[PDB]
Formats: structure tokens, C-alpha cells, sequence
């Protein structure tokens, strides 16, 4: 299985600010351009909800304010415009071959 | 629209066994993946394994190989899980995502209501 | 009485030499591009008109000369010696764009190893997206922008072509292919390192499979439901598109690709190891085997594109529209992922392709090596080593944009621009050359001289007026209608047809240039230098 770790532990929800997720893909690389990694939310008590795909591309039914970057090893996230409603904890998945694994998760409580 | 429900709350016995079941409607069945999840209480998820509609192929993560028994059903389209040798671990909420259309695999964020065993 | 006597003798020796690629690969994609059935007539008219003769008469040539295709001129005109640079530039080209099916083929063998073929279902093995495979098995029916598993993998995987938007922006370079294209120039190199193959016995073993093999996926696409609306495709007049259509040039093409005259080939095989030896009952017989290998081949492709239209329930010129030289790879490949034992017949197949494809480039990369070294014999005649390594190397650096992302946009271009037009007016160049320069008497008495039978009325009209008019009357049409081409929902830029033109003439430029080049050196006024020119050299 493809290790994949984060970095970060824990973030301070702040109006109006940035929030920076980046996760450890050491031991991988692209297949046919796309970047095969997820990004999930899930809120206390909610089931897992969908918020990016591919790293790069927007999934269905999120606002602009998650923005994806990113390609190869080290991915990023932009949670610029964030609010009291963004507190949940984002995973990371990646679909490269017979290695989907999830990660640590970094909740934001300030 | 892309409708998926799962089963209710079970009972974790010592040495039984239990079936959860994903019933999933609305777009073509026998055409993408079907995930299965683990969450225990505190920690975070947990993949188990993957099944394919159709005979395919069948795959998992690699602590669950001889603990999950993915079986696909295309009459009423209700993917089954047989679980084996339960204990005070496997506690937790299993949920069902399916896959994307191929090139992208991501979750099309039609998960369940989770089944929460006991 | 049906002694079949003809059939008995000579037929097991010589249905051992024809097979190339021309016939298997080629044949049915210029058939299908152009429609089936309405290409037999004019394929077999240009080829009676002007593809015996030639063949007959380069064979004499090489029997007769025993020289080079670069030192044949040495004794019939001096002038036309620009001859053999364009058979080596055209030979460049082929082995540029020639050895990406063979890298292709290989990386299909190396990845048909696993006992499930990747080209039956498409459930997200490595990138799928709108995938239908169920096609009758489940009754489902079929709509707009739906692929089978096969074209999207020969898209996706072994050609990844949606990462170049265009043949105007190229990416990368695929290892997967180049690690294929090494070991395949290195097994080349390791081949024709001494040059040493006259009457081997690896033609009764690697000739014997591919015609049982053959044989086996033909009578398996007959008894597959669905064959016989592709047998009607195949055999309709449609003498609509041969008034004022112009298939001609392609059929031309496929002609000069197939037998062989426009390469050298000829001139450089047989230049050795015979002469004077049952001559005019040899070309016959094996232009007429070549021509029945490429109908056999024709009727399996267009079999298989039947019961691939009635799976689809579309029209059989609807299934691959844009499908350029990928016809192989999809109808062979939707073929064999019905068979009982799929995945050894697949491999056999592959094995069988790989093994023609080499022994169909170890000659095109001979006429070459063999050619210089009777032009400069006091430096390369004695290395033989570093001379072939060189030309591997030059051919290798050459076949790197074909690797590019955008394979598909590149091959499609020098199949009809470096191999149609350049070739055909080699062609006509060294006929004419050899009927009215040299001679047609002199040829004949020579001929004569040589075989002790005078070639019949036929032969004699046929390089006159017959087949040089005919490919002067085909460079017309080519050049005077645009030949632009269209592949996978992007036809071509407009900048395409004055770099295919540009390509077409780099290759031919090398006739006028040692034209205007001999007329300085030889001394004299402008009649004194043609009439010294115009003889040939003497011994
Ligand atoms: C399968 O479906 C996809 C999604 O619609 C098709 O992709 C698009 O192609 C059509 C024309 O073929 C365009 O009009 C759309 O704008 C494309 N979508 C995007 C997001 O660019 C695809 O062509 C279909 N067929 C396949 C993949 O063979
Ligand atoms: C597809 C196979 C075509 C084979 C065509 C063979 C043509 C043979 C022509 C022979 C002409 C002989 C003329 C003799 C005149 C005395
Ligand atoms: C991973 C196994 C790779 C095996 C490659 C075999 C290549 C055979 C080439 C035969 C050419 C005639
Ligand atoms: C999928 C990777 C296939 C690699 C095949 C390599 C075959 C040997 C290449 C040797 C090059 C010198
Ligand atoms: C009708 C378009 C003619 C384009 C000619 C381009 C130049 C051809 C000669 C190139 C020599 C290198
Ligand atoms: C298959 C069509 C062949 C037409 C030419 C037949 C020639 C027969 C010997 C004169
Ligand atoms: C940008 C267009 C590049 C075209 C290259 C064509 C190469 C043909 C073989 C030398
Ligand atoms: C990413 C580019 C990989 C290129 C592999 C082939 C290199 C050949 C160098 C001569
Ligand atoms: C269903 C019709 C099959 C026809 C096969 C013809 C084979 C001809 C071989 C020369
Ligand atoms: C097109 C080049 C040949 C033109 C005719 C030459 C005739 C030479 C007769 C001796
Ligand atoms: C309508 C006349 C077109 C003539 C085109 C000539 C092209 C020569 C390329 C070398
Ligand atoms: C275009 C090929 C030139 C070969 C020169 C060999 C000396
Ligand atoms: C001695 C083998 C050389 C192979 C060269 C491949 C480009
Ligand atoms: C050798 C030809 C076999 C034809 C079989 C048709 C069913
Ligand atoms: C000995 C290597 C020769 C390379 C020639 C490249 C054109
Ligand atoms: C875009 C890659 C071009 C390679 C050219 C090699 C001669
Ligand atoms: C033997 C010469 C024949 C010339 C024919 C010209 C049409
Ligand atoms: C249908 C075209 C026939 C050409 C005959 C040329 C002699
Ligand atoms: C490429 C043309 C060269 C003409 C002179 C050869 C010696
Ligand atoms: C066709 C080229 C003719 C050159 C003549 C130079 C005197
Ligand atoms: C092929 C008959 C002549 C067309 C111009
Ligand atoms: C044929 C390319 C040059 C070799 C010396
Ligand atoms: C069909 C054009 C012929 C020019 C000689
Ligand atoms: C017309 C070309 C002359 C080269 C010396
Ligand atoms: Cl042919």
C-alpha cells in the first residue's frame, strides 16, 4: 500500500483567514496527467461528504472557496474565505492502483 | 438523483457473524466500484476493501483479506458484506461510497447513513 | 481433369517469401478508409497495369547489373543518380515511421500476459471514462458517445493521446514505449550485424506458423454470428466512387508498399546468389501470392467489422470513422476477447505479428547498408560494423516524435506524404529513365540474352507509355486535390498539407540537385556535357 501521511495536526479557526493542508505522497507519482487524490470532509456526527477530486478539479455541490493545487508528491488546499461553518476534519485519499488508504485527518477548533 | 441506503443498527457477538447490505439506485448499477469503509468511534476512517458489479474482480486493503466477504448482486443491485470472527475491535460504522465513472475513482458522494454495529 | 498441377508445384516455395506488413496491416486500412469492395477493382487494375512490369524489370535489373540502387545508374545513366539518395531518404522515413506498430505490438504482448485481457471490460483499470461493454450479452441498447473497451484502451493506454490537444503541441516522450523501441532496434542491430541470409531455415519455421494461425482466425471471425453483413461491404461494385472519387493514389501506394519496387529492396536482394535462373515465372507468382495474403487478410478484417457493426447496430462504414492505422488493434483485438483460450491465442498472434514486422524491416534496412558500400568501397566495405550501428543510431533519433503523445497525429502524416507521392515519383523517374535512356531495345535484347525468351507484346508497351503515364496522371491528381486527412475529431491544421508537402520534397529534391550538380563538373558546352552525361560509364 501507498503511505500517505499529513503534516499538519491542528488548526485555529480565524475569520478571514488561511488554512494550509498538504499531504505526504513520497512514493508516488501521475498515471495519464491526473492526479489520483481526494479530498473528503466530514463533519462531527455527518457521513463523509466529497469536497475535491483529482486535486485539481471541483466536485458537485461545493462553493468556490476550496480551491485545489497541486500535482505529483506535495498537494495543497485554499480555504481562504473561512468561516464558522468549515469546522470538520478533511481527509486524503489517493486511487493510484490497489492502494486506497486514508489519512490522519486535521480537525480546526480554534 | 443517485439513491443508496444501507441496513440498521446490528449486535457484535463474540464468534457470530453479520451481513450489511448497500442497496444502491438511480444510475448503472454493474458499472462502478463499490467502496466499504470502517470508523471506529474517535478514530478516523479506515478502508476495508472494494467490489466491482459483474464478476470482475475482487479486491481489499490487506488487514481485512480473511475478515470481509464482499458479494455483489445484480438482480436487485444490493451489494452484501459478510463479516467473520467479530470482537470488541470491530465496533464501529461501516459506510458505502461508490466509485467514480473510471478515470478520476473518486466518491460520488452518495454515501449511506452508515450501519453502526454494536 | 483439375490436375491443379500449378498449385502443386513451386506454390509451397514461394508462399514462403511474401509476407510482409503491407498486406495485413495496410491493405485493410486503406480498403476501409476508402470503403470496401469499390478498392479491389481499382487496386487490381493499377496493380496489372503497373505492378508487375516494374517488378519484372527491377528483378532483371538486379539479375542483369548485380549493383546497388545507388550503383545501378553507374552503368544505365549516370545522370539519374539521385535515385539512390531518395530510395535512402524514403527508407529513412519508413524505419522512422514504420517501427512505431512494432513498438506498439510489442507493448500489446508484453501487456497481454495476464490470464484477464485488459481489452474485454474497462471497469477503471487505469483510466476509463464512458466505458459499454455490454453490447448483447445483457440487451442493453446504445447510444451517441459511446466507446467499446478496446478503442479506449488502445486511446488511453498504450497511446496516450489526450494528453497533446493537437499536433501542434506535443508533450512528453513515453518510456514505456521507448524501452519497447530499444530492445526491438537492438534485436534489429543483432540481426543484420554480418548481413548474412540467402536460403536460411528460419523462412519453413517462422513462414509455416503465420499462415496456420492465420488460417485459425479466419475460420474463427466465420464462425462468429454477424459475418456475413461485412461480406457484402466487401464485395460491392460501387462504381460510383471510381468515376471521380480518386482512390487511385491510395491504391497506388498500397501497391509500391506491398511488391516492393520503390525501396530498392528488389535491386539490392538480388543482386547475388542467381542469375540466370527460371526467369518471368518467378514476380508473377509472387505478386500474385502477395495479392492473395492481402484478399485473405481483407476478408478476415472486413469479417470481424461486420459482426462489429451488427454488435453496434450501425452502419459498417460508421464504426471506425476517424480510425486511422488503429484498425488492427481494435477489430483483431474485439476478435480474439471471444475466443475460448484468449489469452494464448492472443499471445500467438502478437508473437506471430512481431516476427513478420522484423522480417519485413530486415529488408527495407538492407537495401540501404548494402547500397553504400558499392559506391565506397576503399572506407565502409571493410568496417561493416560501424556503419549499421551508425544508421541504427540515425534511424532511432529520428523515430522520437512518433513517440511523442501525439503518435497518432504524426504516423497518419508520413504514411501518405512520405510513402504515396515520393515513392510513385521515384517510380516514374527510374522508369522513364530505364525505358528512354537506356533503351527499351537494348533492354530487351538484353533480357533475351539473359533468359533466352524475348518479353511478349505486353511487356514491351507497358514501361513505353503504360505505367509512366499512369503514375504521371496519379502525381497530378494528388497534387492537384487536397489530400487533408482527418483522425479522432481533429482533422488537421492548415500549416499540415505545406509540411507534408515540404516532407514529400526533401526526398525527391535529391534528382534535380545531382542534375544541376553532374552539368558542372563535365567540361564542355550544354550539348557536349548532356551527350557525355547521357552515356553510361565504361568499365
Ligand atoms: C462520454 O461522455 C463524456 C461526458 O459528456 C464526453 O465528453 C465530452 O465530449 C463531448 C463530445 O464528445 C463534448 O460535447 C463535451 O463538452 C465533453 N465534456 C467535457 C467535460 O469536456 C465524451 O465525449 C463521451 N464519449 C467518450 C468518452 O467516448
Ligand atoms: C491479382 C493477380 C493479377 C495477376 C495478373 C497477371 C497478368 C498476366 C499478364 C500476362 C500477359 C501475357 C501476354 C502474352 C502475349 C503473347
Ligand atoms: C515482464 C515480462 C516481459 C517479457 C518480454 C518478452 C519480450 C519478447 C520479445 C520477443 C521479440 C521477438
Ligand atoms: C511495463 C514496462 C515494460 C518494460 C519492458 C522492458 C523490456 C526490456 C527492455 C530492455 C531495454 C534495454
Ligand atoms: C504548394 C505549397 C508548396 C510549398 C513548398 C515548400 C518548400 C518546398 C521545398 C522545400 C525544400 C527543403
Ligand atoms: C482476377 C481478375 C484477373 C483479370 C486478368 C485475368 C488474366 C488471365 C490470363 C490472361
Ligand atoms: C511542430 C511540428 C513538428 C513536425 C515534426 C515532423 C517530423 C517528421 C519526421 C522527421
Ligand atoms: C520523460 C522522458 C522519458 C524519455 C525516455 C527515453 C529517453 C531516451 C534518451 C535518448
Ligand atoms: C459466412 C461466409 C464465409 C465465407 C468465407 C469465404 C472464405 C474464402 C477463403 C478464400
Ligand atoms: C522528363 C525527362 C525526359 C524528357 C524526355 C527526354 C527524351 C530524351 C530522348 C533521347
Ligand atoms: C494548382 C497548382 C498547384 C501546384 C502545387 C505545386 C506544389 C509543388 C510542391 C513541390
Ligand atoms: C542520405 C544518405 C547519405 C549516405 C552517405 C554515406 C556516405
Ligand atoms: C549495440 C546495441 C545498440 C542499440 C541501440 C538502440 C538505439
Ligand atoms: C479454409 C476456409 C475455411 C472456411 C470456413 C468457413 C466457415
Ligand atoms: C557512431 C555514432 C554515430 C551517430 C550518428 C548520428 C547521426
Ligand atoms: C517534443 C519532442 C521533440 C523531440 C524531437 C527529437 C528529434
Ligand atoms: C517497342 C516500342 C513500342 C512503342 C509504343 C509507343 C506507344
Ligand atoms: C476504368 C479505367 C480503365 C483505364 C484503362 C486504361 C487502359
Ligand atoms: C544530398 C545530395 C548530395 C549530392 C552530391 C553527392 C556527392
Ligand atoms: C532542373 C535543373 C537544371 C539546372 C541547369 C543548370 C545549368
Ligand atoms: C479514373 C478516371 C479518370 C478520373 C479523372
Ligand atoms: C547515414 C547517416 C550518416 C552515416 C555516416
Ligand atoms: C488529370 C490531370 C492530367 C495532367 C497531365
Ligand atoms: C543546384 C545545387 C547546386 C549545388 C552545387
Ligand atoms: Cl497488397
Amino acid at each position: 500500500d501507498i503511505v500517505l501521511t499529513q503534516s499538519p495536526a491542528s488548526l485555529a479557526v480565524s475569520l478571514g483567514q488561511r488554512a494550509t493542508i498538504s499531504c505526504r505522497a513520497s512514493e508516488s507519482v501521475d498515471n495519464y496527467g491526473i492526479s489520483f487524490l481526494n479530498w473528503f470532509q466530514q463533519k462531527p456526527g455527518q457521513p463523509p461528504k466529497l469536497l475535491i477530486y483529482a486535486a485539481s478539479n471541483q466536485g458537485s455541490g461545493v462553493p468556490a472557496r476550496f480551491s485545489g493545487s497541486g500535482s505529483g508528491t506535495y498537494f495543497s488546499l485554499n480555504i481562504h474565505p473561512m468561516e464558522e461553518d468549515d469546522t470538520a476534519v478533511y481527509f486524503c485519499q489517493q486511487t493510484k492502483g490497489v492502494s486506497w488508504t486514508f489519512g490522519g485527518g486535521t480537525k480546526v477548533e480554534i | 438523483q443517485v439513491q443508496l441506503q444501507q441496513s440498521g443498527p446490528e449486535l457484535v457477538k463474540l464468534g457470530a457473524s453479520v451481513r450489511i447490505s448497500c442497496k444502491a439506485s438511480g444510475y448503472r448499477f454493474s458499472y462502478s466500484w463499490m467502496n466499504w469503509v470502517k470508523q471506529r468511534p474517535g478514530k478516523g476512517l479506515e478502508w476495508i476493501g472494494r467490489i466491482y458489479p459483474g464478476d470482475g474482480d475482487t479486491k481489499y486493503s490487506g488487514k481485512f483479506k480473511g475478515k470481509a466477504t464482499l458479494t455483489a448482486d445484480k438482480s436487485s443491485s444490493t451489494v452484501y458484506m459478510q463479516l467473520s470472527s467479530l470482537t470488541s475491535e470491530d465496533s464501529a460504522v461501516y459506510f458505502c461510497a461508490r466509485s467514480a465513472y473510471g478515470s478520476e475513482g473518486f466518491a460520488m458522494d452518495y454515501w449511506g447513513q452508515g450501519t453502526s454495529v454494536t | 481433369r483439375e490436375t491443379w498441377g500449378k498449385k502443386v508445384d513451386f506454390l509451397l516455395s514461394v508462399i514462403g517469401y511474401a509476407v510482409d506488413l503491407g498486406n495485413v496491416w495496410r491493405f485493410p486500412y486503406i480498403c476501409y478508409q476508402n470503403g470496401g469492395g469499390a478498392f479491389l477493382l481499382p487496386y487490381t487494375i493499377m496493380a496489372i497495369f503497373g505492378g508487375i512490369p516494374l517488378f519484372y524489370m527491377e528483378l532483371a535489373l538486379g539479375q542483369y547489373h548485380r549493383n546497388g540502387c545507388i550503383s545501378i545508374w553507374r552503368k544505365i545513366c549516370p545522370i539519374f543518380k539521385g535515385i539512390g539518395y531518395a530510395i535512402c531518404i524514403i527508407a529513412f522515413y519508413i524505419a522512422s515511421y514504420y517501427n512505431t506498430i512494432m513498438a506498439w505490438a510489442l507493448y500489446y504482448l508484453i501487456s497481454s500476459f495476464t490470464d484477464q485481457l485488459p481489452w474485454t471490460s474497462c471497469k477503471n483499470s487505469w483510466n476509463t471514462g464512458n466505458c459499454t461493454n455490454y453490447f448483447s450479452e445483457d440487451n442493453i441498447t446504445w447510444t451517441l458517445h459511446s466507446t467499446s473497451p478496446a478503442e479506449e484502451f488502445y486511446t488511453r493506454h498504450v497511446l496516450q493521446i489526450h494528453r497533446s490537444k493537437g499536433l501542434q503541441d506535443l508533450g512528453g516522450i513515453s518510456w514505456q514505449l521507448a524501452l519497447c523501441i530499444m530492445l526491438i532496434f537492438t534485436v534489429i542491430y543483432f540481426s543484420i550485424w554480418k548481413g548474412v541470409k540467402t536460403s536460411g531455415k528460419v523462412v519453413w519455421v517462422t513462414a509455416t506458423f503465420p499462415y496456420i494461425i492465420l488460417s485459425v482466425l479466419l475460420v474463427r471471425g466465420a464462425t462468429l454470428p454477424g459475418a456475413w453483413r461485412g461480406v457484402l461491404f466487401y464485395l460491392k461494385p460501387n462504381w460510383q466512387k471510381l468515376l471521380e472519387t480518386g482512390v487511385w493514389i491510395d491504391a497506388a501506394a498500397q501497391i509500391f508498399f506491398s511488391l516492393g519496387p520503390g525501396f530498392g529492396v528488389l535491386l539490392a536482394f538480388a543482386s547475388y546468389n542467381k542469375f540466370n535462373n527460371n526467369c518471368y515465372q518467378d514476380a508473377l507468382v509472387t505478386s500474385v501470392v502477395n495479392c492473395m495474403t492481402s484478399f485473405v487478410s481483407g476478408f478476415v478484417i472486413f469479417t470481424v467489422l461486420g459482426y462489429m457493426a451488427e454488435m453496434r447496430n450501425e452502419d459498417v462504414s460508421e464504426v471506425a470513422k476517424d480510425a486511422g492505422p488503429s484498425l488492427l488493434f481494435i477489430t483483431y483485438a474485439e476478435a480474439i476477447a471471444n475466443m475460448p483460450a484468449s489469452t494464448f491465442f492472443a499471445i500467438i498472434f502478437f508473437l506471430m505479428l512481431i516476427t513478420l514486422g522484423l522480417d519485413s524491416t530486415f529488408a527495407g534496412l538492407e537495401g540501404v547498408i548494402t547500397a553504400v558500400l558499392d559506391e565506397f568501397p576503399h572506407v565502409w566495405a571493410k568496417r561493416r560494423e560501424r556503419f549499421v550501428l551508425a544508421v541504427v543510431i540515425t534511424c532511432f533519433f529520428g523515430s522520437l516524435v512518433t513517440l511523442t503523445f501525439g503518435g497518432a497525429y504524426v504516423v497518419k502524416l508520413l504514411e501518405e506524404y512520405a510513402t504515396g507521392p515520393a515513392v510513385l515519383t521515384v517510380a516514374l523517374i527510374e522508369a522513364v529513365a530505364v525505358s528512354w535512356f537506356y533503351g527499351i531495345t537494348q533492354f530487351c535484347r538484353d533480357v533475351k540474352e539473359m533468359l533466352g525468351f524475348s518479353p511478349g507484346w505486353f511487356w514491351r508497351i507497358c514501361w513505353v507509355a503504360i505505367s509512366p503515364l499512369f503514375l504521371l496522371f496519379i502525381i497530378c491528381s494528388f497534387l492537384m486535390s487536397p489530400p487533408q486527412l482527418r483522425l479522432f475529431q481533429y482533422n488537421y491544421p492548415y500549416w499540415s498539407i505545406i509540411l507534408g508537402y515540404c516532407i514529400g520534397t526533401s526526398s525527391f529534391i535529391c534528382i534535380p540537385t545531382y542534375i544541376a550538380y553532374r552539368l558542372i563538373i563535365t567540361p564542355g558546352t550544354f550539348k557536349e556535357r548532356i551527350i557525355k552525361s547521357i552515356t553510361p560509364e565504361t568499365p
